[PDB]
């Protein structure tokens, strides 16, 4: 059998968001992407092993020959020496440092492994770190909250398959996150006509007017939802809500009021 | 023979507990084979509730819907329901059903998804299912299910193959370290049902797709949807023709394997491990009810649920009082919080991190731990079963006798880690027989009027409660707003309710309870615990946001 590169997967402070996202992949099924594809070494969310066992999984895996491939969900709590997130009795700062040294490439799936997330809103109880922000180790970032499947599968695939796909500023692959997610907007006609609902009750509303006056966030957003969907089926714009600028650094304080521009 | 149990005396440490949602550390003490304390300690802290404060009341059910990603929406919907309460607006009838639907798509999803990726590995060893001859296990399955393609013996030895290969290839994955690695005196299960289930576990990988779908509909999205809006939703899309077609259909699909696949194997499962109808009891049990027809209060949803509201004491099935919303409180004394924090009722909440040491028997959580007249509740599928059958509510009055009369045992059997189990799926064809009915329902509404949206106003000055029933329980969230703004803004979480420590009285929550009693096979490896503990279907990220 023709070996499967190795992946670490860790969970830091994060609400399994990402990997929930990971899972609705269907190019391939998660399924064939672990049997076939990869070696999914660690996943505390589908993982059969708990406890000791699960804690000597990851670091066979951490000492596997062929190497490895770092995935990170959460971001990182820095307060009192990193013990308000804790795995196996250790902060998970000091895990996931020791997992990024030997990482051959290391994918952040999400805002908050990229960025830091939900958890470093202001004031910041945690003090928590985007990995990169907390480490000072480059990372591909594949954020949104949640990521796409389609942008996370995409980037390990290439990542394994072609080398490292060409990023933008904030580290992410220019490949899904090259264009805002306004350019690609069933709704522009209405904005370059300055059509918008000035509320959700309204009849601008119902004929599927812009969403610019709501808040909506898409003409300052990298992100591809419009060009993909969502579940085959959807997006944010599409079911009437404006975008909340989700896959942008720090959005919950940038983007923030969300039914308000700037 | 009897419940394989060890001779073992000494502590036992599980961290992490994998398959649930976030980080779980649970120590038990063991005498002579048998669990005779536990600690519930969760891991992890990130202050939702600081971050909300100052902030406009409207963003809320953003932020909180972040509180999980696998129960996901339905944070966004308590979140929406409390700044709705708050600023008395009672939404259009078509924003009720929409609401609703989207609670029954995660029910749907959230259930298969645990029974089969988090649950089912405690009591189905995948490598036996190698041992398995495929034509036995073909004419087991079409003996104990209804008859399906995927169940035939050419479809059986696939999966058997595919299992070979990977197992041959020496890279396990997900599968490496498993406790039931080698065989273990614990795993009941024929090598046949083992594949059985093996077979369906892949099948609902792509099921769980489809159900995720549905909901995406109605929803914009999965995970993290983006519908709901203060007054109502924003989806107007959602009440027309053809995506409610769509939806009808996916939903049937992921209802068919429900009836087909999951309750089925269920059943086997809970057939072979009758013995857990006597582990993992506990004897309180709360719901604030869900699928209402009424929404337009906190009261009025306690009353109109169709999942119904109560609470139950001392496993009392003909007393079913109402949920006094005032009696709900929470305590931080065995939490790593401020000392003096209390007996909060949770529009007085305090939120004041403090931690000090792993395995501080003083200190050991950062839930709070909530308690009702100084009582620990369960919450989740067996509470809203219980309730439900109390109360006489048809259909749980007609699913459960079935499953009691499929199993040979006593309704009281259920108050016990099988019970907690097998509520689930219970629930979880409920829901599947309600679908139909509920989509015709908006349907209809939504063709004669679109209206989804209501006029409102912020008050300077206000308070609200927003009242859910989550797949893993009674779920609420509770504001103050003061200035237009957010003064004060609480979660108090069904894993909070079930997981969270000790009360101040020194008194152990449902989960810690619940372990008291557990049998060890082998201390090496406690599938025991991981049992029980996956039963409650734990979210720390929920319990403790
Ligand atoms: S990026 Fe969003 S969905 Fe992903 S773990 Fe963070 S909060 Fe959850
Ligand atoms: S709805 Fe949002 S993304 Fe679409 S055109 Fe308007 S501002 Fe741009
Ligand atoms: N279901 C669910 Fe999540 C938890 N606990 C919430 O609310
Ligand atoms: S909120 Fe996020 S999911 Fe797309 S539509 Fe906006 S970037
Ligand atoms: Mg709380
Ligand atoms: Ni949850």
């Amino acid at each position: 059998a023709k070996h499967r590169p190795s992946v670490v997967w860790l969970h830091n402070a994060e609400c399994t968001g990402c990997t929930e996202a990971a899972i609705r992949t269907i190019k391939p099924y998660i399924d064939a992407l672990i049997l076939d594809t990869i070696s999914l070494d660690y996943q505390e969310t589908i993982m059969a092993a708990a406890g000791e066992a699960a804690e000597a999984a990851l670091h066979q895996a951490l000492e596997g020959k062929d190497g490895y491939y770092l995935v990170v969900e959460g971001g990182l709590p820095t307060i009192d020496g990193g013990q308000w997130g804790m795995v196996a009795g250790h902060p998970m700062i000091e895990t996931t440092k020791k997992a990024a040294a030997k990482a051959k490439g290391i994918i952040c799936i999400g805002t908050c492994s990229a960025y830091g997330g939900v958890q470093k809103a202001k004031p910041n109880p945690s003090q928590a770190k985007g990995v990169s922000e907390a480490l000072g180790v480059k990372t591909i970032n594949i954020p949104g909250c949640p990521p796409n499947p389609i942008n996370f599968v995409g980037a390990v695939v290439h990542v394994l398959t072609k080398g490292i796909p060409d990023l933008d500023e904030n580290g992410r692959p220019k490949l899904f996150y090259g264009e805002l997610v306004h350019d690609n907007c069933p709704r522009l006609p209405h904005f370059e006509a300055s059509e918008f609902a000035p509320s959700f009750d309204s009849e601008e509303a119902k004929k599927g007017f812009c969403l610019y006056e709501l808040g909506c966030k898409g003409p300052v957003t990298y992100n591809n939802c419009p060009k993909v969907l969502f579940n085959q089926v959807n997006w944010p714009v599409q079911a009437g809500h404006p975008c909340l600028g989700c896959s942008e650094p720090d959005f919950w304080d940038t983007m923030t009021p969300f039914y308000e521009q700037g | 023979k009897p419940t394989p149990q060890s001779t073992f005396t000494g502590p036992i440490v599980v961290d992490p507990i994998t398959r649930i949602e976030g980080h779980l550390r649970i120590m038990v003490e063991v005498e002579n084979g048998k669990v005779k304390d536990a600690w519930s300690s969760s891991q992890l802290f990130r202050g939702l509730e600081i971050i909300l404060k100052g902030r406009d009341p409207r963003d809320a059910q953003h932020f909180t819907q972040r509180a999980c990603g696998v129960c996901t929406y339905v944070h966004a919907l308590a979140s929406s329901r409390c700044v709705d309460d708050a600023v008395k607006v009672s939404i259009p009838a078509n924003a009720r059903m929409m609401r609703n639907l989207v609670m029954a798509s995660q029910y749907l999803h959230d259930h298969l998804v645990h029974f089969y990726h988090l649950h089912a590995l405690d009591w189905v060893d995948v490598t036996a299912a190698l041992k398995a001859d495929p034509n036995k296990a073909a004419k087991l399955a079409a003996s104990i299910a209804p008859a399906r393609p995927g169940n035939s013996a050419k479809a059986l030895k696939a999966v058997q193959d595919k299992l070979k290969a990977f197992v041959e290839s020496g890279q396990l994955g997900i599968f490496t370290n498993a406790y039931f690695l080698g065989g273990h005196k614990a795993y009941y299960l024929p090598p046949e049902v083992d594949l059985i289930a093996t077979a369906h576990y892949l099948e609902a990988l792509h099921m769980q797709v489809k159900a995720a779908s549905a909901m995406a509909i109605l929803g914009g999205k999965n995970p993290h949807t983006q519908f709901t809006v203060v007054g109502g939703c924003s989806n107007y899309q959602g009440l027309t023709k053809d995506p409610l077609a769509n939806y009808l259909a996916l939903s049937k699909e992921v209802c068919q394997f429900v009836n087909e696949c999951y309750i089925p194997d269920l059943l086997a499962v809970a057939g072979f491990y009758k013995d857990w109808g006597g582990i993992g009891g506990t004897s309180n049990y709360l719901a604030f009810g869900e699928f209402a027809t009424d929404d337009s209060s906190p009261e009025k949803h306690l009353a109109t649920s169709q999942f119904p509201s109560g609470v139950i004491t001392g496993r009392d099935l003909g007393k079913v009082d109402n949920v006094d919303l005032g009696a709900i409180y929470e305590d931080v004394k065995y939490s790593w919080y401020a000392p003096g924090g209390d007996g909060k009722h949770p529009y007085d909440g305090v939120t004041d991190p403090k931690y000090t040491k792993l395995d501080d028997k003083d200190h050991y959580s950062w839930m709070k731990a909530p308690r009702y007249k100084g009582k620990a509740m369960e919450v989740g599928p067996l509470a809203r079963t219980f309730i439900a059958y109390a109360k006489g509510q048809p259909d749980f009055k007609k699913v459960v006798d079935m499953v009691l009369g499929k199993l040979s045992v006593p309704a009281t059997a259920l108050h016990s880690t099988l019970g907690r189990t097998a509520a689930r799926g219970i629930e979880t064809a409920i829901v599947c027989a309600n679908m139909e009915k509920w989509i015709k329902e908006m349907a209809d509404s939504g063709a004669k009027d679109n209206t989804l949206c209501a006029k409102w106003e912020m008050p300077e000055e206000s308070k609200g409660v927003g009242l859910a029933d989550a797949p893993r329980g009674a779920l609420s969230h509770w504001i103050r707003i003061k200035g237009k703004k957010i003064d004060n803004f609480q979660l108090v979480v069904p894993s909070t309710w079930n997981l969270g420590p000790r009360g101040a009285q020194g008194d152990k929550s449902p989960v810690e309870e619940a372990l008291i009693g557990t049998p060890i096979a082998d201390p090496k490896r406690p599938v025991e615990i991981l049992r029980t503990v996956h039963a409650f279907d734990p979210c720390i990220a929920c319990g403790v946001h």
